[PDB]
């Protein structure tokens, strides 16, 4: 029998209005003697029809990959509501249902703090410049530097960490040649749902 | 020379 | 059938003279039909015999755990010696064997910097003390805080995260009572790593 595997959308997608987020149900192992995959979508328990499958997929092994993918809005995925992908299948004894939403818990605010280069690392060919993004719930984030409109693209950024206060933090690192830092204003950008506008930004500088 | 941790061997060389 | 699993040393075991590290290798499913286990251990393809079986465990879903724990030298594991577990039983048509070792590469030295709170966080009641450990390999490593001899425990530690150069980086915070860190206590962040003098450096931060 094949098997059900169901993703979430991407935490940029439900947090910037202009891109389009979706809940993705993968299903594995269709055998070639019956490829057939009926898909039943639901939302806190009605059926919904707007779901597309993905053109299907021969993988190596002699089995076919199915895909369906259901746009939701931003505003059904942030508050909470529940996607069920029910997936039939003639080898299959019994229907295989798989549910996802958002995490549980009451959201909390990002503090994003700007750490500036140590006075060791200032003898050293290229500085870090440091982000604390700590005290966010849930953990869906996303972080970026930035300076002068222009993206800054060298930098590095840890999972999110579980906190004693059941909150999550992380650390971005942007890692700049020491000649720039006594010579602009640099920025951390950080998207998060408890954000106001979703999106804050902090600069640092010497 | 030796390195020490909360006053427990680390390391001599 | 079994299945079998292999584990390297701690980081802290490994790195420090007055520790004992060891290889352990942890044999699940073993049934109540067959609970009988035979380990064979190599040090790089050469023959041990003094591995030890811990006492046999009732898992209560039908099954066995079964475990044998090899004592390994500092120095051999440093060295990157590779520690072979071969496991024979009944239920099993072929011997089950693993191998780990230590991350093979040339060691780096990580740099340490403490990173005092931002200002604006000194609204708060408490307060982060960041410790930043970058350029590391491998990334076996242990972080740890203290203040006046004594751990501070209220900390979280990152990860290793893959840098670019191919190296790691890691970032620990500890966090403090905001009175603690205005009164003037010094913190410090210890960092346990093979390619360190003495596999050892300590950095402090104080107000
Ligand atoms: C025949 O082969 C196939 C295919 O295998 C591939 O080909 C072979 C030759 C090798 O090269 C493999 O490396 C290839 O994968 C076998 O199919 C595999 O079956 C596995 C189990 O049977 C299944 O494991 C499960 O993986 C989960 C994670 O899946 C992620 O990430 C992995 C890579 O890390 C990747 O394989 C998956 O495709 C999937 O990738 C995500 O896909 C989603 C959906 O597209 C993405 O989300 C969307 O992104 C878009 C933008 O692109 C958009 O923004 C949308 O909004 C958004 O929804 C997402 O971006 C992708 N992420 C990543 C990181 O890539 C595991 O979590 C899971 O573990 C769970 O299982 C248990 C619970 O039941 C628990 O142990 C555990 O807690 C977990 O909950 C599974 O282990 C493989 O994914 C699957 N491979 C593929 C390609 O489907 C097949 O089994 C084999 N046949 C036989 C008979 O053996
Ligand atoms: C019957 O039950 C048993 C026992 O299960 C427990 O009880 C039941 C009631 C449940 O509550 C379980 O959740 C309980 O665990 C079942 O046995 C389990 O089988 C699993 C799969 O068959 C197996 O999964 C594999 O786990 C690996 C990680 O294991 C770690 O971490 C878990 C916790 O996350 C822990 O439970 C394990 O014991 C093990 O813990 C480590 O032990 C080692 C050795 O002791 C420690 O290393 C030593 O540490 C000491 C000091 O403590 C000293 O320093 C030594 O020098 C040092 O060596 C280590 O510190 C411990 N770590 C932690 C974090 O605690 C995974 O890596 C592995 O994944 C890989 O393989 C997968 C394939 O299966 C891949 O998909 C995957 O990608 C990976 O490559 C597996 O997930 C469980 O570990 C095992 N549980 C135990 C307790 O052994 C059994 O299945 C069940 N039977 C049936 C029929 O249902």
């Amino acid at each position: 029998g094949p098997s059900v595997f169901l993703f979430p959308p991407k935490p940029k997608d439900t947090l910037e209005a202009s891109r389009t987020p979706e809940v993705t149900c993968v299903v594995v192992d269709v055998s070639h003697e019956d490829p057939e995959v009926k898909f039943n979508w639901y939302v806190d328990g009605v059926e919904v029809h707007n779901a597309k499958t993905k053109p299907r997929e021969e993988q190596y092994n002699s089995t076919y990959r199915v895909v369906s993918v259901l746009t939701v809005l931003h505003q059904d995925w942030l508050n909470g509501k529940e996607y069920k992908c029910k997936v039939s299948n003639k080898a299959l004894p019994a229907p295989i249902e798989k549910t996802i939403s958002k995490a549980k818990g009451q959201p909390r605010e990002p503090q994003v703090y700007t750490l500036p280069p140590s006075r060791e690392e200032m003898t050293k060919n290229q500085v870090s410049l440091v982000c604390l993004v700590k005290g966010f719930y849930p953990s869906d984030i996303a972080v970026e530097w930035e300076s002068n409109g222009q993206p800054e693209n060298n930098y590095k950024t840890t999972p999110p960490v579980l906190d004693s206060d059941g909150s999550f933090f992380l650390y971005s690192f942007l890692t700049v040649d020491k000649s720039r830092w006594q010579q602009n204003v640099f920025s951390c950008s950080v998207m998060h749902e408890a954000l106001h506008n979703a999106y804050t930004q902090k600069s640092l500088s010497l | 020379d030796c390195a020490w941790h909360l006053g427990e061997l680390v390391w001599c060389t």
